[PDB]
RNA sequence: GUCUCCGUAGUGUAGCGGUUAUCACGUUCGCCUAACACGCGAAAGGUCCUCGGUUCGAAACCGGGCGGAAACACCA
RNA sequence: GGAAGGGCACCACCAGGAGUGGAGCCUGCGGCUUAAUUUGACUCAACACGGGAAACCUCACCCGGCCCGGACACGGACAGGAUUGACAGAUUGAUAGCUCUUUCUCGAUUCCGUGGGUGGUGGUGCAUGGCCGUUCUUAGUUGGUGGAGCGAUUUGUCUGGUU
RNA sequence: UCAAAGUUUAGG
């Protein structure tokens, strides 16, 4: 199910946040990561040597904590007989924390999504840069790879390199050694060749579409001999599939050895898609400001109020914004209020005396708003669109507009 | 290389009737920066063109239509001869007057034409974008303005202007045409000019 | 040191020495009448019981 | 499309109708070593590709399934 | 030094014994498990070691609860008694006056700052002392003065035989 | 009167 996946993602997002905060001594921690193809015995060998080398660590505290961490991960890996699909991510150590509580910790988990990243590390802290970098780039792209020998279909997350399907074909010869039949056989050869493009286009609709709306944010053709060009511009190719064709790559080799060549060439263009979608959205937001219209909002004072009321349609947000939701509380009367505060208005603020009664109004701890938006945009109006500061329209939205805005469901009036 | 210029038309800008407005619509000020400044009291709604984005929200909002944000090339910021106030007109050059050679100014009005003539006449001091005569001459060096201004500031050259509005002169001077010309005789060339 | 919300502290007591305390009355200026009953071995007037304030003796007429 | 052959522990292969399915590697567990490697001693692991048939009995013999791979596709 | 001379030790070998390793259990340790399964030591030189055979205590660990044993000062706090110590009955594991209703009490204790202590089987043995252990149970180690070397150093403290 | 014997923290 889709809802169960989103909960599993949120579970891991929460877990990840707690592990980055961890902190520990010298280099007592372990950050270990295993790809899905990998063998566990080879990893269990690696840890056994790392255990051996650790035996000659001079400083006491570090040494004994390391070895015990290496023994724990070794024993966790004994439980699995194979590295599961999606890889494995093992996070051992002995974390320091409040109450002087030097406690041992182990978190092995097969992550959601497949991961193509290996990593062995020890350090004072854990290293979840791989996992968070994955979680950001959910964007899948498709890769159709045509060749006169035979086709290939596969997909490509920021990390992971998949193979969906492939076939090989018994295509005819170039020439016909009769005068009269040359022309007929050449037409016949071109009809076999067109049927091959049709099959590839049909299989492409079979694979890349999902509920009559394609899952892949793009799609790449990669080939030679103007065979990708035959597929790209043909009326056979379904337009819902064709409109997401971003690159037609020229590759040496074919199939899966050509695949990873096609990815290396297609890198800049596949990175630029997020930047293009940003521009398109903030460009759509800015047109409403350019005209009268009035189907827009900006500032946490307004944008939230708009979301509370007659809701927004899209809620644009800058990653970095730093504005945070505190929960203020009274000592005697038990009165409370929540406010969305800037970095200086949250760090130190003499505002929060209760005044009317005459007491100190204690600011009970926060959470910070990009996270709050994600928590319950579903219970408002939705399409929480994270944007960056890279684009010229985005740069204005971040620097000028405070990195927060929205495209509204209808016209709205505002005062004060 | 481009920058904004903020302008407020002081004839139209009344801060009291409209309230603030600009502040309430500004995404610079709704964030919380000192882009626009008015208050309920105090005349002329001030803007900083630095802190301003140039989004044109406040111009649409101001109820009288007092405001304007026009963009100028950033080349011109170096070469300011006169800007009277913040949120005001900004002249960038003066013509290059030559002695015994009739200077031909041509170009539409409201483009610092009167200000230029007043500066060359020597009523106005080139505030030079600041809002000082050795500093002004040093700005205008290698050029015929330093020749022109030196001349002005020790040899008191007589500034006389044929006015734009001709219909305002009758309601000021009195007597015959012949009487006024006799009074203003310095050259004593009534007949030949007549 | 995350103190849990519903557990909270447990406030200690506060006495109330309600000014000077009276146990006697003036009968005919010279003589005196005693208000509260005394120890055998001022035992207080509990709503039903009669609790001592030193030797921990107790009484109640049914 | 034709004809041919091959689908066996994790990997590569043996296997003459009645086998504990052979060998090597890999795997785990001891030992040796300070540790690792090598080395020594032990162990565990086959849906014998899939279904149906013949057979007292089929991993094999026979049929079809799903895969895989060579050769042919010439005279105009 | 998988270089060469000597000479030695059952924590070396030989010749042998008794074995351990195989079985069951006792017990130490590592792992997993758990609220917690407290911890130190991992080659000889960690692991029937800590004198460590823990029911309670020990006891640190965990989950619950009381108590201060918070010196002394400076002050504030001084009596319209500052505000130590209390059978109920509800509650509680408790016959903890721990808390709520009420008793009444030492009567100069208190409570609050600040300075400041105190305590700590909390951390650090890579901050130390003392104490053990080991290198290292072998025959080794040193300066004075003299001699040799610019000097670090050497010689003495040695070919040989002997123990 | 000559078998085989490779390696050794980044973590101070
Ligand atoms: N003394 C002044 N104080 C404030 N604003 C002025 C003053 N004089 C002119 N302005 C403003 O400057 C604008 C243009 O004036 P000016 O530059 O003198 O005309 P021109 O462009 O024809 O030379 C006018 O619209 C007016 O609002
Ligand atoms: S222009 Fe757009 S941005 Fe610059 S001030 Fe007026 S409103 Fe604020
Ligand atoms: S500018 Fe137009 S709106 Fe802003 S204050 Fe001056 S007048 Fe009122
Ligand atoms: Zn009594």
């Amino acid at each position: 199910s889709a809802a169960d996946r989103n909960v599993e993602i949120w579970k891991i997002k929460k877990l990840i946040k707690s592990l980055e905060a961890a902190r520990g001594n010298g280099t007592s921690m372990i950050s270990l990561i295993i790809p899905p193809k990998d063998q566990i015995s080879r990893v269990a060998k690696m840890l056994a040597d790392e255990f051996g080398t650790a035996s000659n660590i001079k400083s006491r505290v570090n040494r004994l904590s390391v070895l015990g961490a290496i023994t724990s991960v070794q024993q966790r890996l004994k439980l699995y007989n194979k590295v599961p699909p999606n890889g494995l991510v093992v996070y051992c150590g002995t974390i320091v924390t409040e109450e002087g509580k030097e406690k041992k910790v182990n978190i092995d988990f097969e992550p959601f999504k497949p991961i193509n990243t290996s990593l062995y590390l020890c350090d004072n802290k854990f290293h979840t840069e791989a996992l968070t970098a994955l979680l950001s780039d959910d964007s899948k792209f498709g890769f159709i790879v045509i060749d006169g020998s035979g086709a290939l279909f596969g997909t490509l997350q920021g990390n992971t390199r998949e193979v969906l399907h492939k076939f090989t074909v018994d295509l005819p010869k170039k020439h016909g050694r009769a005068a009269q039949s040359a022309l007929r056989f050449a037409r016949l050869r071109m009809e076999k060749r067109h049927n091959y493009v049709r099959k590839v286009a049909e299989t492409a609709v079979q694979l890349f579409i999902s509920g009559d709306k394609v899952n892949v944010a793009g799609l790449v053709l990669a080939g030679s001999a103007d065979f990708k060009t035959e597929l790209s511009q043909s009326d056979m190719f379904d337009q819902r599939l064709q409109s997401k064709v971003l690159k037609l790559v020229d590759i040496s080799y074919g199939g899966e050895n050509g695949f990873n060549q096609a990815i290396e060439l297609s890198t800049e263009v596949l990175s630029n898609v997020k930047f293009i979608q940003e521009k398109k959205l903030i460009g759509r937001y800015f047109d409403e400001i350019s005209q009268d219209t009035g189907k827009y909002c900006f500032g946490v004072e307004d944008t939230l109020k708009a979301l509370e009321m007659g809701a927004v349609e899209i809620l644009i947000v800058y990653e970095n914004l730093d504005i945070m939701r505190y929960v203020l509380h009274c000592q005697g009367t038990e009165e409370e209020k929540i406010l969305y505060l800037t970095p200086e208005q949250e760090k130190d603020k003499s505002h929060f005396t209760d005044k009317e009664t005459g007491q100190e109004h204690e600011l009970i701890e926060s959470m910070p708003l990009l996270e709050w938006f994600a928590n319950n945009y579903k219970k408002f109006g939705a399409t929480l669109e994270i944007v960056t500061d890279k684009s010229q329209e985005g740069s204005q939205f971040v620097k000028g507009f405070g990195g927060i805005g929205g495209i509204l469901r209808y016209r709205v009036d505002f005062q004060g | 290389k481009l920058t904004r210029i903020a302008i407020v038309n002081h004839d139209k800008c009344k801060p009291k009737k409209c309230r603030q407005e600009c502040k309430k619509s500004c995404p610079v000020v709704r964030m919380g920066k000192l882009c626009i400044e008015v208050t309920p009291q105090s005349k002329i709604a001030w803007i900083s063109e630095t802190l301003c984005i140039g989004c044109g929200i406040c111009i649409k909002k101001c109820p009288f239509g007092a405001l304007s944000i026009v963009n100028l090339p950033s080349n011109l910021e170096k070469e300011t001869t006169h800007r009277y106030c913040a949120n005001a007109f900004k002249l960038h050059r003066l013509p290059i007057p030559r002695p015994g050679e009739v200077l031909g100014l041509v170009g539409t009005n409201g483009i610092g034409k009167s200000t230029a003539l007043k500066i060359l006449a020597g009523k106005q001091k080139p505030n030079l974008g600041k809002y000082d005569w050795q500093e002004i001459l040093t700005y205008f060096r290698g050029s015929e303005l330093q020749n022109y201004f030196t001349k002005i500031l020790e040899d008191d050259l007589k500034a006389i202007i044929k006015p734009q509005y001709v219909d305002q002169i009758p309601k000021a001077a009195k007597g015959t045409v012949g009487s006024i010309l006799d009074r203003k005789d310095e050259t004593k060339t009534q007949a030949i000019v007549c | 040191k995350s103190y849990t919300t519903p557990k909270k502290n447990k406030h200690k007591r506060k006495k109330v020495k309600l000014a000077v305390l009276k146990y006697y009355k003036v009968d005919e200026n010279g003589k005196i009448s005693r208000l509260r009953r005394e120890c055998p071995s001022f035992m207080a007037s509990h709503f039903d019981r009669h609790y001592c304030g030193k030797c921990c003796l107790t009484y109640c007429f049914n």
